[PDB]
RNA sequence: UCGUGCCCCGUGUGGCGAAAGGGAAGCCGGUUAAUAUUCCGGCACCUGGAUGUGGGUUUUGCGCGGCAACGCAACUGAACGC
């Protein structure tokens, strides 16, 4: 019993339930014309989905780098701010 | 900075110091080494004392 | 639960996400002096040019005189020019040419090719719908905000406004004005360096290109 | 012997993070970030990740040891720490008042927005990561939908609008090997882009081309890795440009007008001279591309499938066998919108793709304006 | 010019030659540009459009009945709460050889 | 991401110095002219590393029992402290 529950290209809209970076990456949006969306011809087609966060999204799947999130503002430098010497001593 | 020197400081690598021709000598013919070579299947060597 | 009105929820709440992410000090003397003989030189310029009295033309925004006087500013405010490297397409009459030659200390204009009208409506390319910036990335935006005056498709906005056909004011109405990039922000001893340095006045002809091509 | 103590072997000699790794490599984070990408250093997974830091958590990064001993000796570093040290020159000449010398010594920069390339040259980094031309050609996928991605993009601090040209030069010169060599095999419409398929010594290449409008530059991409990724696909299409034209026996680079690309003539402005059957699908036949019909494609696969009279609207650019939509040699028009000359056949653009991929001519009366077109089939699902 | 494919390790480490990871569910490795499918054409078939609008409505439904059985379960936990408090409160004002 | 930085911490400084101080772990039988807790045979142990199987824990997420002393084959635990 234990030897036969030991002998019982990829996908990339089922991802693996571990993270590589700092979040799982999010399920891919919809992208799929609704049929009060249909159109008939090519010059009235709305395009779907976003080439540049498909190439960015197949590179953390195939794992040449790992996801990671926008750091808008960066810690400072904690300074204090003091008057010079010679405007100190500014005489009139 | 790691180094990156405009000439080698020796132009030939000296050759290994301990090959297999240094390291063994010649086998031992004494009756205590014949002994334990068909009580033991062991073979007792002179060896290069340097050697591991 | 529809499903239809559920698929058009959650691609309602994608596209939204989609474009959320993507949207006293003193004064010197011989600054007071400088800003009153520009002012002068301003006047005496205007004054000539009021006593003085169809091609397509590009015309950026430029760093100029801090102080404007209210005419030109008004003509900024018709021609949309506010901010620096704001770039918009006007055609070439008798009342332009004179707003041109008023405005010409703020701006750099010139004649637009084939190519940069392309990249520019391509690239940089928006729409004002409801008095908002939508990008154009369909033709049925196009469509339906010019689509009773014959303008289907970019490629019809590309033609009448380089052929500046009877529909150019509606046209270059509905184009949102071109925000242009600054070529000096990626190397930092020349970070805070204008691109485009006052003084070459008058019509850089089809010298404007160069600048259309390095900011584009 | 000793007694070994723990931590000393194993996982813990194996693993380093992306901290020890930058700071064994004394780099800067962007720098590192750049020269990973570069030369294929990719993050691991160790089994126990307290093994090799006690204070790892699920969002550490992990390297090979030796791949950050291998980065060591990468020549890069010194070319880093030049541009560096020139920078500071620079600034120093700027600050001390001395123009001519800061022009100079910024000609020494070799900067991508005035010269269109790679601040840094990744030659000799082409052929340790493709160590044979058919590993190339079978990461041209990659690199065939990251260049015509990027040759539609506005210009950016991160890839400039010199460089995006010189992206824009080497797809239309890689179109134009396809079009010589008509090893253009299969092309899709989705609703997200054009596929093309292309059939290239034997090799299957696949790669998906946005339609021509406005892309949206969202933040949940990092931008300015994928111009790194950019720099190096487009350090590899020139050479693999190069290596196409020499085995047909052309000159590169294709001698280019720049008055006619001014014109706006995109496939048209390029010269091939030589150095020192579904492929006549369309060779007696002369089109008309209307204005609201996709030129670049609808060009790129008539003249790769056969045809040499492809006219068009003088608006679309230079380069048209004719402009005059009247013109009586035109036998085919390609038509979008809803006066018909006779004797002329007035197709929707649907009708070129399915004939191109069924190798033979479509009926045009189920393609003509205004009309129900037949489903369009994916040239790929057997 | 240049044309490629024609003490410093001149050979590089097998870790190097290590395969990367890859995301996918089934540990394959996924292909840079997947071979699209019928239905993501853009004047697709009746069948194909009909199965991928099938599937993603299905997916639709059972997304729409988790998120409003987490609602429920939500509401019921602050309901319990709320009565605990109440509780509590009214218990206060009581008080108050071999 | 103003991408070429920022944060945390304080304790000082290295080496030699004991075949009687401190210290991880091997016993028995046999065997030579001369060595043996070292060789041979049998039966073990310590230290470190990698990664499996079984067992354990968990849908009340990180075990259960005894009033207690405490028990049981397991039964998370970084910084900084006692």
């Amino acid at each position: 019993q234990l030897a036969l529950q030991k002998i019982e290209e990829g996908d990339d809209t089922v991802l693996r339930r571990k993270q590589l970076g700092k979040f799982k990456l999010p399920e891919k949006d919809l992208e799929l014309v609704l049929p009060d969306e249909l159109e008939d011809s090519l010059r009235r087609l709305k395009p779907e989905g976003n080439l540049l966060k498909d190439r960015y999204r197949s590179m953390i799947v195939r794992g040449k780098l790992e996801a990671r999130r926008k750091i808008p503002f960066r810690k400072q430098a904690k300074t204090k701010l003091t008057e010079k010497w010679t405007f100190k001593d500014f005489r009139i | 900075l790691s180094r990156a020197p405009k000439y080698p400081r020796k132009s030939i690598p000296h050759e290994p110091r301990l090959d297999e021709h240094k390291i063994i000598i010649h086998p031992l013919n004494t009756e205590g080494a014949l002994k334990k070579i068909e009580e033991q299947n062991t073979l007792v060597f002179i060896v290069d004392v340097k050697a591991n | 639960l529809v499903p239809e009105t559920l698929l058009k929820k959650r691609k309602s709440q994608e596209k939204a996400r989609a474009e959320r992410a993507a949207a006293v000090i003193f004064k010197r003397a011989e600054k007071y002096v400088k800003e009153y003989r520009e002012q002068e030189r301003e006047k005496i310029r205007l004054a000539r040019i009021a006593k003085q009295q169809a091609k397509l033309v590009f015309v950026i925004r430029i760093k100029g005189i801090n102080k404007i006087p209210p005419k030109p500013r008004k003509i900024l405010q018709l021609l949309r020019l506010r901010q620096i490297n704001n770039g918009v397409f006007v055609k070439v009459t008798k009342a332009t040419a004179e707003m041109i030659k008023i405005v010409e200390p703020w701006v750099a204009y010139g004649y637009p090719n084939l190519k940069s009208v392309r990249e520019l409506i391509y690239k940089r390319g928006y729409g004002k719908v409801n008095g908002q910036r939508i990008p154009l990335t369909d033709n049925a935006i196009i469509e339906e905000n010019l689509g009773k005056y014959g303008i289907i498709c970019i490629e019809d906005l590309i033609h009448e406004i380089f052929t500046v056909g009877p529909n150019f004011k509606q046209a270059a109405n509905f184009l949102w004005p071109f925000k242009l990039s600054n070529p000096n922000g990626g190397f930092r001893p020349r970070k805070f360096k204008h691109f485009i340095e006052g003084g070459d006045l008058g019509n850089r002809e089809e010298h404007i290109n160069a600048l259309i091509r390095a900011m584009n | 012997g000793k007694a070994k103590k723990k931590g000393k072997s194993g996982a813990a000699r194996n693993y380093m993070t992306r901290t020890q790794a930058v700071k064994k490599l004394q780099l800067s984070l962007p720098d590192f970030r750049k020269l990973c990408i570069w030369k294929g250093i990719y993050p691991r997974e160790p089994r126990d990740r307290r093994k090799v830091n006690k204070s790892a958590t699920a969002s550490t990064t992990f390297y090979y040891t030796k791949d950050i001993q291998y980065l060591l000796h990468e020549p890069l570093l010194q070319k880093f720490r030049e541009q560096k040290a020139l920078e500071k020159k620079i600034s120093r000449a700027l600050g001390r008042g001395d123009v001519s010398n800061a022009a100079r010594l910024e000609r020494n920069a070799n900067l991508p927005e005035k010269t269109g390339k790679p601040r840094y040259t990744l030659n000799h980094i082409i052929r340790e990561r493709y160590p044979t031309f058919q590993d190339a050609l079978r990461d041209l996928d990659d690199c065939l939908s990251m260049l015509f991605l990027f040759a539609n993009l506005p210009s950016t601090t991160a890839v400039p609008a010199k460089m995006i040209a010189r992206c824009e030069r080497l797809c239309h010169e890689f179109q134009h090997y396809l079009i010589v060599t008509h090893s253009l095999r299969k092309s899709f419409l989705s609703i997200k882009g054009i596929y093309y398929q292309a059939n290239i010594q034997g090799e299957d290449i696949l790669w998906l081309v946005p339609y021509k409008f406005n892309q949206r530059i969202v933040g949940d991409v990092d931008f300015r890795i994928m111009g790194t990724f950019v720099e190096f696909y487009m350090t590899l299409l020139g050479f693999v440009n190069y290596r196409l034209y020499t085995s047909i026996g052309l000159k590169y680079p294709p001698k280019f007008d720049q008055v006619k690309d001014d014109q706006g003539a995109e496939l048209a402005a390029f010269s091939l001279e030589g150095l020192n059957d579904p492929s006549q699908l369309f060779a007696n036949f002369t089109f008309f591309l209307s204005r609201e019909t996709p030129r670049q494609p609808l060009e790129f696969i008539l003249r790769a499938f056969g045809c040499k009279r492809i006219g068009w609207d003088a608006v679309l650019g230079e380069g048209a066998f004719t402009t005059d939509e009247s013109d009586p040699r035109i036998t085919h028009q390609i038509i979008d919108r809803p006066g018909r000359y006779p004797g002329r056949i007035y197709v929707q653009p649907q009708w070129v793709w399915d004939s191109i991929n069924d190798e033979e001519l479509k009926p045009p009366e189920l393609y003509a304006p205004g009309a129900q077109l037949p489903p369009h089939l994916s040239p790929f699902v057997k | 010019t240049y044309d490629p494919w024609a003490p410093d390790p001149l050979k590089k480490p097998k870790t190097l030659e290590q395969k990367p990871i890859s995301l996918a569910a089934n540990g394959k490795s996924v292909p840079a540009v997947p071979k699209p499918t019928g239905g993501y054409s853009y004047n697709p078939a009746f069948t194909d459009y009909q199965q991928r609008l099938m599937e993603e409505s299905e997916k639709a439904i059972e997304a729409e009945r988790k998120r409003l059985q987490e609602l429920e379960l939500e509401r019921q936990k602050m309901e319990a709460a709320a009565r605990s408090a109440a509780e509590a409160e009214a218990a206060e004002a009581r008080a108050e050889k071999p």
